[PDB]
Parts: structure tokens; C-alpha cells; sequence
């Protein structure tokens, strides 16, 4: 029952309440319980585990930090990989997620805006 | 119409597409062999338009007031035909297709429609003030149409969202039940006096009726009528 | 049937400048765009091929209802031709029913509505595009 | 001015007005998603803001105030970061930041400090190459929604210069998003700072597990990267807003030009009729 | 000699639309716009100074064969004037040779090809 927040530089991953966290701190793996003493650690490439009513969600973390206040836990992990929620099999959000941020963002749109530059530029001299 | 005007009565003369009268005059002049004026118009364009539209005057005995439809050739207003028509005009009403697409039968475009008599020295200071304020708020709404379409309602700031809402309510307020369309629409027509219109629009602009939504203004008459409709 | 068609075509025309920017658009704006493209391709017609009134109303009811969305834009004309062939051969009864009550003030009310819906569903099930 | 050349001009400008209208509307759509990314990154950047305040308050001794946070005396070399849109048509936004960056170098060179530049985006990269200040490190072809990994190619190089003593100070120039209509250029200091104002600095004594110095020596490189990433994302949002303003002005100018051209075309249309009605009438007699 | 002139000038006129606006064009387009400007500045002839056929042939052969690429645009007219002074004074024989066999089906014969590229190279080496 501690306000855990796996926050990444791109987006917030979790903000729920969690029983226990198997934090892989640089000095050594540490567990966190709802009333953990104040703490501030450094993570290393490994797997970070969350216990939610007996359910273990192994978010792979290649590095990051961690601030463990008595009431809330923050994980400013730089990157997350494995995730029982999606992982490799059943992973859907990540699937075509790039296109979800490409066809209307990068892919196509880069050309889409280039077409606007083209057809506008070519008619710019034609009106002169 | 002049027989009835000679009896002191007030006559409305409706001329449909006065431009067709101009074109008929041009064709007659070409047939007679006269030289063609600018844009192949009759040389006597001014005199022909003055023989007409000069008997439409307000005399001591009576008055003839005319509301004439005008076709603008190729939408060219400088065109000497609409130019000579405009030289003899006092009020312009611009019915708009977009306004009529929404179910507002009196689809008069307030911005495009003007009138010479709308000055303080005749219609009174209050009428001029309320008309100018309505024009200003509707012009602001027209300017902000593109902002609303592109960015949305949220980005538009305060003290202007109120103006946009008031402009929408006031353009829905121009709807008015017609005493000739009560059979088709099942709504009795309402005759709104000019003073009642002025006071109702002033009381709509000053802040009253702001809580009332855009509805209850649609096909209504005076502001007291919309208040009663809101209460019921 | 044609009121919705006219409205949707007008909406598509008002957004003709965004057609090449279809990727970066709102979902409703996109949907309007491919609906307009489908309708415009439907209006395309060959020469010396006049469609009787029942076929026109059936096809435009199919298009106005969200029934041709799955069909790709370049295949709309083929879909329409095949649907008329289907109604002419497999389902003469629905065509006769549409033609018989084309004058009803509330045309969609009669059972003709369900008959036509069943015909569209059967055709879309049998054929693939 | 022959009533047919003007028709060509009207058609051309009308095409521009349609294209420029389309570019404005995507710029708003791009700006909306650009605002969301800045908002999404806000909790991550905000989280280290108080962590900096909580940590730097504990570490006050000048002897232990080394590495990135070391406020060096007798500054000699200064490096600066500039972020610019990859594509033009943004309006005065590109010129504003280059004027800001261009004028900023003047004071630094006036006080005697040699200056080096790192550029984000092709607009900034090309301007400094022509001027002569060849950028030490550049990062172009950044998408509308870049990830923090993209800026590591430059942020790491800038910080490594500070640790080695090559750069005595670091700055960033980015387009601040004051409003959807105004995007003023902004200058920010990158050198690690003491407790930003006050953020839970009191009643705090984190038992830093790997060591107080170890945490500080590893969180400062990440904090400055977050500041650069936050500036890049804010600049991207400001770029699309600036483009939206420029296209809206261009569309308004295009529509005004069409009205002017249509007014001129109508005069040429009437004059053509008068000419014909004169020759035929003269030819009749 | 003038077929390449006409083609390059036409393509430069086509690419002037990109030249007016785009500054991100590749080195190929930049060099091609530069060549178009070279040819246009070559055509800038003063008044009452006609150029005989051999002189125009020599200049156009020099320009279309990349011997003029390193010359900056503002000085191309002066370069042409100096080159004509060179041929009129230093090597009258190359002008006589060019004018003598200007009617052969294959004008760029190795004989005419030499003693002309040599003259251009000598002029380039001596001045600038």
C-alpha cells in the first residue's frame, strides 16, 4: 500500500499502490515495504519486480534511480524492457506504437509536409 | 402602385431582379442601333435607371417603399449595372446560403447587410449604439471562426468566450416566427416593433440572458418571450 | 436517401485540401474524407449504362449507411456493378419491392428496409474485396 | 493585366491559400501532440527538481562540491546549446534564436571567454557553418516526438567537455513557449545548481545507498540531460506554434491578394468588353 | 558545343524555383545552380563588342567542360575578356585552327582538342 510511480523520461508507466518492490540497487537487491525508511539509490541493468497481491510483474530496467519516501516510491528508471503485462508475446501497445507516432508524426508526415513544401515552392515561382 | 400612393396609402413595390430590367434596357438600346456604353450597356443607363426608382419616393400624400432583388453580373459590383443600382439604394439585405443551411428562415447576413438610415440623427442614439455593438460582436465571432475551427474552444481566452457565446445566441435570436408560415411550421407569427427590438437586443448585450443556453432563442420574438420560454 | 449523400459530399468538398494530409488528421475528419472518396467513386459511371431508380436508391442507401467503409476506394465501382448484378439475378424481389413503394412518404419504414439490408449483408458475405 | 494573365495569378495564389491553410491545420495538430509530450515529460523533470533541492542542500562543502556542480572560478571557455527547427517557414522564430545566440556570443567574447557551439536542428547547424563557428557536435533530423536517447549524442559530449575542463560553463538557447502566438527565445544555465529554490529541502536525510558522492556524480549527468530534453521538447512545441502563426498570416495575405487580384481582374474584364463593344460599333459604321 | 549549353541553361531555369527558396539542397543541386549562374554570367555581353565564331566556340568549350567551375561568378565576365585577350595575343594559332575547321562533322577532334585545353590550362595557371 505505497504510492509507487515508475516514471520514465518519456512517459509515466505506473502510478498505482503496491505491496512490495524487488528493487535491484547497485550495492545490492533491496525490497521495499509500505513504510520503508527514507532512501535514494542507483539502479543497474537488471530486472525490477513488483508484488501486487501475489502477482509478480518483472519490468526489466537497464538503469535509473529510485527515491523511497515513507509514503511514496518513485523510480526514475531511464528505460524499461520486459513486462509481464506485454513483454514480447501478447505485447500490443508497443506493436505499431511507432507508426501511431509516425504516420501522423514521422513516417509519411515527413513526406506529407515535404509535399506541402514542394507544391507550394513550385507554384511560388509560377506566380512571379 | 402610384394610384394607391395618391390615396395616402403606404405601398411596398417588389421588383424581382432589377438587373433583368437593366439588361432589357441594354437589349432595347442595341436593337435601336444606339452606341454601346461601358460593358456594352445602353448609353442611357443613368437616365433609364432614373426614370425608374425616382417615382419610388416618400411624398407628402403617401410613400412607396421598394425592396428590389438585384443580380450582380459575375458578382461584379463595380459593373455599371449594379453600380447604377447602388447609386439609388438606401438599404442592402444579403441573404446567405450558409445561414439558411441551418434552420433560420430570416437568413439575413448581419455583416453584409447595411443601411443608410442607420445613423443616430434618425433612428436615435440607442438604436445606432445597439446595432453597432451587435455588428462588433458578430465581427469578432466571424474573426474567431477560424481560431475555433483550428485550435478549438479551449485555447480561446476569457472575456472573448463570453462574446462568442453571446454572438451565437444573438445569431440564433435573429430567427423570428412568420405570420405567413404559421401553417407550415405550426408556430404563430410575431410582429416585433423596432423599439422593442432595440431594447431587447440591448438587454441581451448588457448581460441578461447569459445563463440561458443557445436554445430558447430560436424562432422567438422579444426578450421577454425568451425569458418566459426559459422559465417554462 | 440522397440528403445524407449531398451533405457528406459537401463536407468532403469543404475538406478537399486535406486529402493528401490524411495521415495527420482527426479520426472524424479522416472518416469524412474516406466517406467522401467512396461517394465520389460511386458517382463515377460508364457510358450508355443508365441505372433504373431502384438500383440507384439501393446503392445510395448502401453507401450512406456505413456499409461500404470496408471496401477500398478503387473497388467501389466494381462493388456497385456486382451488387446490381446480384440484385438483378439473385434478388429480383427486393428490386421489385423498392420500385413498388418508391412513392411512400416514409420510404424506409416498409419491410423493404429489412429486405434490402438482408440483400446487402448476403452480398457482402458472399463477396470479398 | 490582360484579363487572362490575372486569371492565372488568381489560380496560383488560390492554390497557395489552399496549401498554406492545410499547413496551418496540421501545425495545430502537431502542436497539440507537442504540448502533450511536454506535459508528459513534466513529472519526470519535476521529480529531480526537488531531488536536486534535497540533495544539493545536504552537499554544501566546497571541497565535496566538485565534478559537474563545481562553480569554477576564472571562467575561460564557454559552450552553448542551440535548438532550431529542422525545417523553415516557422517565421521569425529561427531568426530570433540565432539573433539571441549570435548576440550572446558577443558578450562572452567581449569578456574574453572563447565560445563553442552545439546545434540541434539543421537551421542552427547551417547558420553557424556559414558564419564560421563550426559546431563541435550537432544533432539533426529529430522527429516531432524525439526520445531522450536522441539527444545523448550531444549532451554526453557537452558534459564530457565540462568534466575534462574544456568547457568552464554550459548554456542552452531554446524557443520558450509563452503562448500559442508568442515564442520568445530563452537562455538557460546548464551548470548543476544548488537546491532549486526550496523543494522538501527540510525534514530530509535520504540514506544514499551507493554513497552520497556516488549518487550526486550519477544524477547530475541525468539531470542536465533532462533539462536539454525539456528544452528540446518545448522548442518543438514552439516551432509548430510559430509555423501555425506564420501560415495563418500567409493564408490571410494570400486571401487578401486574391481579393486584390480579383478586384483588378474585374477591371480588366470590363475594359476588355468596352474595347470589343467599341471596335464592333466602329466597324458597324 | 551549344547543345550542352542549352540543356544546362534549361535545367538551371527549371531548378531556379528550388534555388530561390531551398537552402538544404544537396551538393549536386548547389553545383548545378552554380554552373547555371556561370553560363548566365558568360552570356552577359557588353555593347559594341561582338565576338567572332571562333571566340564564342572557345569560350563555350571552356565553360561547358568544367574549366570554369573554380572561377567565382562575379569575375566570369572579366575572365572571359582576359581569356580572349590571351587567345588574341598569346595564341592566335588556336583561334585560326578553330575557325579553319569549324565545319567538320565532329568538331572536337583531338587536334583541335589539344592546343585549346592547353591554352585554357596555361591561362588558368598564369592568372588566379
Amino acid at each position: 500500500p505505497i504510492h509507487l510511480e515508475i516514471v520514465t523520461a518519456e512517459r509515466v508507466i505506473l502510478s498505482d499502490d503496491v505491496d512490495m518492490i524487488s528493487a535491484p540497487t547497485k550495492d545490492g537487491r533491496v525490497g521495499i515495504l509500505p513504510r520503508h525508511a527514507p532512501l535514494m539509490t542507483i539502479l543497474e541493468p537488471g530486472e525490477l519486480d513488483i508484488i501486487k497481491n501475489g502477482e509478480r510483474t518483472p519490468f526489466a530496467v537497464s538503469g535509473g534511480f529510485m527515491e523511497v519516501l515513507p509514503h511514496r516510491v518513485t523510480i526514475l528508471a531511464d528505460t524499461v524492457e520486459r513486462a509481464d503485462e506485454i513483454d514480447e508475446a501478447r505485447a500490443e501497445q508497443a506493436r505499431a506504437e511507432a507508426e501511431a507516432r509516425r504516420r501522423e508524426a514521422q513516417s509519411e508526415r515527413d513526406m506529407a509536409l515535404a509535399e506541402a513544401k514542394l507544391r507550394k515552392e513550385m507554384v511560388r515561382l509560377r506566380v512571379a | 402602385a402610384e394610384y394607391f400612393r395618391d390615396e395616402g396609402r403606404d405601398i411596398l413595390l417588389f421588383i424581382d431582379n432589377i438587373f433583368r430590367f437593366v439588361q432589357a434596357g441594354s437589349e432595347v438600346s442595341s436593337l435601336l442601333g444606339r452606341m454601346p456604353s461601358q460593358v456594352g450597356y445602353q448609353p442611357t443607363l443613368g437616365t433609364e435607371m432614373g426614370e425608374l426608382q425616382e417615382r419610388i419616393t416618400s411624398t407628402k400624400r403617401g410613400s412607396i417603399t421598394s425592396m428590389q432583388a438585384v443580380y450582380v453580373p459575375a458578382d461584379d459590383y463595380t459593373d455599371p449595372a449594379p453600380a447604377t443600382v447602388f447609386s439609388h439604394l438606401d438599404a442592402t439585405i444579403s441573404l446567405e446560403r450558409s445561414i439558411a443551411e441551418r434552420a433560420i428562415f430570416p437568413a439575413v447576413d448581419p455583416l453584409a447587410s447595411t443601411s443608410r438610415i442607420l445613423d443616430p440623427n434618425i433612428v436615435g442614439e440607442e438604436h445606432y449604439r445597439v446595432a453597432q455593438e451587435v455588428k462588433r460582436v458578430l465581427q469578432r465571432y466571424k474573426d474567431l471562426k477560424d481560431i475555433i475551427a483550428i485550435l478549438g474552444m479551449e485555447e480561446l481566452s476569457d472575456e472573448d468566450k463570453l462574446t462568442v457565446q453571446r454572438a451565437r445566441k444573438i445569431e440564433l435570436f435573429f430567427s423570428q416566427p412568420f405570420t405567413v408560415a404559421q401553417q407550415f411550421t405550426g408556430r404563430p407569427g410575431k410582429y416585433v416593433p423596432v423599439k422593442k427590438t432595440v431594447e431587447s437586443f440591448a438587454r441581451l448585450l448588457n448581460g441578461e440572458g447569459d445563463h440561458i443556453p443557445e436554445s430558447f432563442f430560436y424562432m422567438q420574438g422579444d426578450f421577454d418571450d425568451v425569458l418566459a420560454a426559459y422559465e417554462a | 436517401v440522397a440528403g445524407k449523400l449531398k451533405g457528406e459530399l459537401a463536407q468532403f468538398r469543404d475538406l478537399a485540401a486535406f486529402a493528401q494530409f490524411a495521415s495527420d488528421l482527426d479520426a472524424t475528419t479522416k472518416a469524412q474524407i474516406e466517406r467522401g472518396q467512396r461517394l465520389q467513386e460511386l458517382l463515377k459511371q460508364p457510358q450508355y449504362q443508365p441505372l433504373p431508380v431502384e438500383d440507384q436508391v439501393a446503392v445510395l442507401y448502401a453507401a450512406t449507411n456505413n456499409y461500404l467503409d470496408d471496401v477500398p476506394v478503387p473497388l467501389i465501382t466494381k462493388w456497385r456493378d456486382d451488387f446490381l448484378a446480384f440484385l438483378r439475378t439473385a434478388h429480383p424481389e427486393v428490386r421489385k419491392l423498392i420500385y413498388d413503394n418508391r412513392l411512400d412518404r416514409k420510404f424506409p419504414t416498409p419491410e423493404v428496409k429489412e429486405a434490402l439490408e438482408a440483400a446487402i449483408k448476403e452480398f457482402k458475405a458472399t463477396s470479398n474485396y | 493585366p490582360s484579363s487572362r494573365e490575372i486569371k492565372r495569378r488568381i489560380r496560383s495564389v488560390k492554390n497557395v491559400a489552399q496549401i498554406t491553410r492545410a499547413m496551418e491545420m496540421v501545425s495545430a495538430s502537431k502542436m497539440r501532440r507537442a504540448q502533450r509530450n511536454v506535459l508528459a515529460t513534466r513529472p519526470y523533470a519535476d521529480r529531480m527538481r526537488e531531488v536536486m533541492a534535497n540533495l544539493t542542500a545536504r552537499v554544501v562543502g566546497a571541497a565535496r562540491r566538485g565534478t559537474l556542480l563545481e562553480k569554477r572560478e576564472t571562467v575561460k571557455s564557454v559552450a552553448l546549446l542551440v535548438v532550431t527547427p529542422d525545417r523553415g517557414l516557422c517565421g521569425s522564430l529561427v531568426a530570433n534564436v540565432l539573433r539571441r545566440a549570435g548576440r550572446f556570443i558577443t558578450e562572452q567574447r567581449a569578456m574574453g571567454r572563447t565560445v563553442d557551439v552545439y546545434t540541434f536542428g539543421r537551421k542552427g547547424r547551417d547558420f553557424f557553418l556559414r558564419t564560421g563557428f563550426a559546431p563541435a557536435g550537432e544533432a539533426t533530423r529529430l522527429g516531432d516526438a524525439p526520445k531522450l536517447e536522441a539527444i545523448l549524442g550531444v549532451a554526453i559530449s557537452a558534459i564530457n567537455g565540462f568534466q575534462s575542463g574544456k568547457y568552464d560553463e554550459l548554456y542552452i538557447i531554446y524557443s520558450e513557449f509563452i503562448n500559442t502566438l508568442v515564442q520568445r527565445p530563452a537562455i538557460k544555465q546548464l551548470l548543476p545548481v544548488e537546491s532549486p529554490d526550496i523543494s522538501t529541502t527540510t525534514n530530509v536525510d535520504y540514506t544514499y545507498e551507493p554513497g552520497e558522492e556516488e549518487v550526486l556524480n550519477s544524477i547530475l549527468p541525468r539531470y542536465v540531460e533532462t533539462q536539454i530534453y525539456q528544452a528540446v521538447l518545448e522548442s518543438i512545441a514552439s516551432e509548430h506554434s510559430a509555423r501555425m502563426v506564420a501560415m495563418r498570416n500567409a493564408t490571410n495575405n494570400a486571401k487578401d491578394l486574391v481579393r486584390d487580384l480579383t478586384l483588378s481582374f474585374n477591371k480588366a474584364r470590363q475594359a476588355a468588353i468596352t474595347k470589343e463593344v467599341s471596335e464592333i460599333a466602329s466597324g458597324a459604321a
